[PDB]
């Protein structure tokens, strides 16, 4: 659960690559 | 459109989908669970706008199952609140199937959208540089 939050935060970055 | 008009820079019509992608809205009376629950249905779709050569509606759609699970979603009033079984899968999911399709998309649509602007802006510049040479002319 933290895991799949920790997860989930860490393709923020790459979102926002995506959205580049 | 912007994603439409072949005379427009290629990574603006790239941007004018994945902001179209990051526009979807999360309706707080909604339980979380359901927008997990249709993330196999969205994928599924998306899968099939590709195939169908549908590359723009497959590239909009994974970005909006990506905005939804990554951005909007973990703000719901009762995201902090809600179990979720499906959360492990969708994690997964966005790592096997939609960041990866939504990226070799976006490379596809800036491939196919430079070779229309190129040969766009080759035609204009011709037809620019013949009406010179006729306004030179007279």
């Amino acid at each position: 659960e933290e895991e799949e939050e920790e997860a989930l935060e860490a393709m923020q970055s790459r979102l926002a690559t995506l959205r580049s | 459109s912007d994603h439409g008009d072949v005379s427009l820079p290629p990574e603006d019509r790239v941007r004018a989908l994945s902001q179209l992608g990051s526009a979807v809205e999360v309706n707080e009376d909604i339980p979380p669970r359901r927008y997990f629950r249709s993330g196999v249905e969205i994928i599924r779709m998306a899968s099939i706008y590709s195939e169908e050569g549908n590359i723009e509606h497959a590239f909009i759609l994974y970005n909006k199952y990506i905005t939804l699970f990554i951005e909007k979603l973990p703000k719901h009033r009762d995201y902090k609140s809600a179990v979720i079984p499906e959360k492990k899968d969708t994690v997964k999911k966005l790592k096997e199937i939609a960041f990866p399709k939504a990226e070799e998309l976006k490379a596809e649509l800036l491939k196919r959208y430079t070779k229309e602007y190129t040969e766009y802006n080759e035609e204009k510049k011709k037809e620019a540089e013949e009406l010179a040479r006729n306004m030179a002319i007279q």
